[PDB]
């Protein structure tokens, strides 16, 4: 009874997806294929900066009267990146549905990036960076992404490196600008109280411009030990499937299964054909082997012997988890945004509900085993680390004898 | 044990899988040079007591034996 996501194509190759619903305020974002991934260790920051230049003026509402009509419907103005997404949303009323097209419309093209304000977002990043270290586990997990993606583009960082922030220029800018933001890479996505015919008239009417035009897991580990921290953080992940390979859904039921050390996370990210899935854990050092340990000892569990109880267990979890129909439109929408990303499509919640209830224990240790058992695993670990134990340890934990 | 044995700071430590590397990588590449160089760096205060002692060594026994040589002298 969920309503289905309808999808149109402009000729520009913008998809304007939308997702109607009785809520009277909607989340209307615009998706790029554009992040890190994309870039070429020259303009490694040039998506983060254009981020933080995109909101302070373009050519048609110059400056900050721009952000003072976001202000004037009392709508949220929100962007972020990925390294393989760009993502410019707002929520709005349903009412105010035709002007908050027509802004995001300016903010991804006639844009203006003015050069006083460059050098003002520089020292914005650059700061931000330079405090930016403080946050651990965005450290361990863009260590964890350096050493995993080792020579690769998906090794860089979303911010790039502060050579490269204060090396940036206008031009640089609007090439990753002109390059990454074309019209087929792009989707309109809109969800809660919106007309899909309604928002498809306005893409047609404002928007209808937009030009038209592998990754090898390195198996290794990076420390960064630093005594005088607290706490440490220890990412350990192994290569993922993808987006497009459905035993991801099995792979969800076995992190459902995980869900010793004072803060244990499992993650599966998803890159296209490529990915990181593992375990995150925050400990004080005297602890750290026997988390890591332990942790090791789940997965080869899974991989060896799991019951059918606590994959049912996992199945219920990851459903209730996964329903994300009317959990926010601010999600709902970033769902919709993602998957004609990613899958081209935007696949349903039965569709979900079918291969969720399609896996069972067998081919749930059947998947562990083929991407869990006796694999080598990248390392990122970043505090008091000396006690983490080292690579053949690490490796030899990856399997039982 | 491990975690209480030393404290360091900010030295980042990067590594690789071993079945992700070569076996002997660049083995007689660089193994030959450096076996070399080490072998310079040690070989003036390593070998000149032993040149000595295989010196006195062979002195030894050839003045042994002329010491059993027969003096022409003797019983003449």
């Amino acid at each position: 009874s969920v309503p289905e996501t309808q999808v149109s194509i402009l000729d520009n190759g913008l998809r304007v997806a939308s997702e109607q619903s009785s809520h009277a305020t909607c989340t209307v974002g615009v998706w790029i294929d554009a992040g890190s991934r994309y870039e070429t260790e020259k303009n490694n920051g040039a998506g983060y900066f254009l981020e933080h230049l995109a909101f302070k003026g373009t050519k048609n509402r110059p400056g900050n009267a721009l952000e003072k009509e976001v202000e004037s419907i009392g709508a949220h103005l929100n962007a972020y990146s990925t390294r393989e997404h760009t993502a410019y949303l707002i929520k709005a009323l349903s009412k105010d549905l035709p002007k908050v097209v027509e802004l995001l419309a300016d903010i991804v093209q006639n844009s203006s990036l003015e050069d006083s304000q460059i050098e003002k977002e520089r020292d914005v990043i650059l700061r931000e960076m330079q405090e930016n270290d403080a946050s651990m586990q965005n450290v361990v997990f863009d260590y964890l992404h350096a050493t995993a993606f080792q020579g690769t583009p998906l090794a860089q960082a979303v911010e790039g490196p502060s050579e490269n922030v204060r090396r940036l220029s206008r031009t640089d800018l609007t090439d990753y600008l002109n390059r990454h933001y074309k019209a087929p890479r792009m989707v309109l996505a809109a969800a809660g109280g919106v007309e899909h015919q309604q928002l498809l008239d306005l893409a047609q009417k404002h928007l209808s411009s937009v030009s038209r035009v592998p990754c090898r897991f390195t198996g290794s580990e990076i420390r960064h030990r630093d005594d005088a921290l607290p706490l440490a953080h220890v990412a350990i992940a192994v290569e993922g499937p993808g987006w497009a390979n459905p035993d991801n859904v099995t792979l969800q039921v076995a992190n459902a299964i995980i869900g010793l050390c004072q803060s244990f996370q499992t993650f599966n990210i998803s890159y296209s054909d490529t990915g990181l899935l593992g375990a995150h854990f925050v400990c004080d050092a005297m602890s750290i082997d026997d988390m890591v340990f332990f942790l090791q000892g789940q997965w080869m569990r899974l991989c060896t012997s799991a019951t059918e109880s606590e994959v049912t267990r996992g199945k219920n979890i990851l459903r209730n988890a996964l329903v994300s129909h009317l959990d926010g439109t601010t999600p709902v929408c970033e769902d919709i945004g993602r998957s004609l990303l990613t899958y081209g499509r935007r696949i349903p919640l039965a569709e979900w509900e079918s291969r969720i209830q399609e896996v069972d224990a067998q081919m749930l240790r059947d998947i562990c085993s083929k991407y869990f058992y006796d694999q080598c695993p990248a390392v990122a670990g970043y505090g008091p680390i000396e006690q983490l134990p080292d690579y053949n340890r690490i490796r030899s934990g990856m399997f039982w004898l | 044990e491990f975690g209480n044995l030393a404290r360091i700071r900010h030295v980042i430590s990067y590594s690789l899988s071993p079945f992700e590397q070569r076996a002997f990588p660049s083995y007689f590449s660089k193994g030959i040079p450096n076996v070399l160089r080490r072998t310079r760096e040690r070989i003036l205060r390593v070998a000149p007591p032993f040149v000595v002692v295989y010196l006195i060594y062979t002195w030894g026994n050839q003045e042994f034996e002329q010491s059993k040589r027969k003096n022409p002298a003797m019983y003449e």
